[PDB]
């Protein structure tokens, strides 16, 4: 019901400027505050700001002296963040959270309701999709009346990349793994799955990659 | 500024057991304390506010304790579904800090790998790379040794392996290792073989196929 849906990955230069949005639903935007976060990817969390949607005020952390801006647009249930003059050092995925804080100082204070987060890579080399090959089940790929079928996701910048299965419905048994660093500085990667190789040739099979950063939507059929 | 520290970073336990994590403020937060849980990919998740108050939904194998500046989350009979990293965070002045997490691990029986290979699609080798691709599926526990073999001669680069964080119905692990070589060398051999080595493995285990 109460959920917050983020704007998608991106990926800046140094010294640009990037936004994030952050739309809700199934609670009255009004009446909370919007708090975002930061991960950079190995270690922990970290607080920016919040902001009231109902007042418009805003309390920033100290650090990001006048590089952060989070506002919000009350017909839309919409908060937005700015972060200017980018550094490398701002790769991270980029939450937000509806936060309780109200006039009335109580411990039940929290985030909760997160958003799915935003990857923001900070760099200077530009982007690439990626070409998607199949992965066949074949006498190579059967154990014991089980087949392992899949996707490689290769060649591309930044991350991430998402991969489903026939648009969602097949989740049990799959396997995106965590991306590799190839020699060459572009990322890839491969998402398997495993069926009964009895139903083979009844059913189809399809991976879904979406690769945001450069607006890339592959779909491959997977087959014998 | 009020620093939290959690008192196990790491920490594996195994289904059905209890597990305590412990969190320390740097001064007086009095009960201001508040429980995330964080499965790999996904967003963290209050699972308690006020140090002990459970967010509907949370399931009731999850408690908080303490006051003041120790405060204790314990999960009384571990499940698998409780894979995650679990951060507090002091709700009591601004900015609210969180805790560094403790990554919890479940332990389970030795599974051994399925081993698959998959040669490079026709359509890849048109542009004159050939991918292969060797997943060892659902084993426990972690460490695997994967070597890749051309006619039965080990190969010593152009390899790329990675490994998924553990399973949330089966505590289990995957890898996936990629062979990349030109289609110039792909072609220039026959048998290509992936050997396995893990612990629930009697002697290393071998798949291969014929170009
Ligand atoms: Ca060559
Ligand atoms: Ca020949």
């Amino acid at each position: 019901e109460v959920q917050l849906v983020e704007s998608g990955a991106e990926v800046k230069k140094p010294g640009a400027s990037v936004k994030v949005s952050c739309k809700a639903s199934g609670y009255t935007f009004t009446s909370y505050d919007i708090t975002w976060v930061r991960q950079a990817p190995g270690q922990g969390l970290e607080w920016m700001g919040w902001i009231s949607a109902y007042n418009g005020d805003t309390n920033y952390a100290q650090r990001l002296q006048g590089r952060v801006t989070m506002t919000t647009d009350t017909s839309t249930s919409t908060a937005y963040m700015e972060l200017r003059s980018l550094r490398s050092d701002d790769t991270a995925v980029y939450y937000c959270a509806r936060a309780k804080h109200t006039v009335l100082v109580t411990a039940m204070r929290w985030f909760d309701p997160w958003g799915q987060g935003t990857l923001v890579t900070v760099s200077s080399a530009s982007t690439k999709g990626p070409s998607v090959f199949p992965l066949a089940p074949s006498s190579k790929s059967t154990s014991g009346g089980t087949a392992a079928l899949g996707c490689l996701v290769k060649d591309y910048f930044p991350e991430p990349v998402t991969v489903s299965w026939n648009s969602g419905a097949l989740t049990s048994g799959v396997h995106t793994f965590p991306a590799v660093l190839q020699s060459s500085g572009l990322y890839s990667l491969s998402s398997v799955v495993t069926v009964p190789s009895s139903s083979l040739g009844t059913q189809t099979y399809i991976c879904n990659v979406n690769h945001k950063p450069s607006n890339t939507k592959v779909d491959k059929r997977v087959e014998p | 500024d009020i620093q939290m520290t959690q008192s196990p970073s790491s920490l594996s336990a195994s289904v059905g057991d209890r597990v305590t994590i412990t969190c320390r403020a740097s001064q007086s937060i009095s009960n201001y304390l508040n429980w995330y849980q964080q499965k790999p990919g996904k967003a963290p998740k209050l699972l308690i506010s006020a140090t002990s108050s459970l967010q509907s939904g949370v399931p009731s194998r999850f408690s908080g304790s303490g006051s003041g500046t120790d405060f204790t989350l314990t999960i009384s009979s571990l499940q698998p579904d409780d894979f995650a990293t679990y951060y507090c965070q002091q709700s009591y002045s601004t900015p609210w800090t969180f805790g560094q997490g403790t990554k919890l691990e479940i332990k389970r029986t030795v599974a051994a790998p399925s081993v698959f290979i998959f040669p490079p699609s026709d359509e890849q080798l048109k542009s004159g790379t050939a991918s292969v691709v060797c997943l060892l599926n659902n084993f426990y526990p972690r460490e695997a040794k994967v070597q890749w073999k051309v006619d039965n001669a080990l190969q010593s680069g152009n390899s790329q392996e990675s490994v998924t964080e553990q399973d949330s119905k089966d505590s289990t692990y995957s890898l996936s290792s990629t062979l990349t070589l030109s289609k110039a060398d792909y072609e220039k051999h026959k048998v290509y073989a992936c050997e396995v080595t893990h612990q629930g493995l009697s002697s290393p285990v071998t798949k291969s196929f014929n170009r």
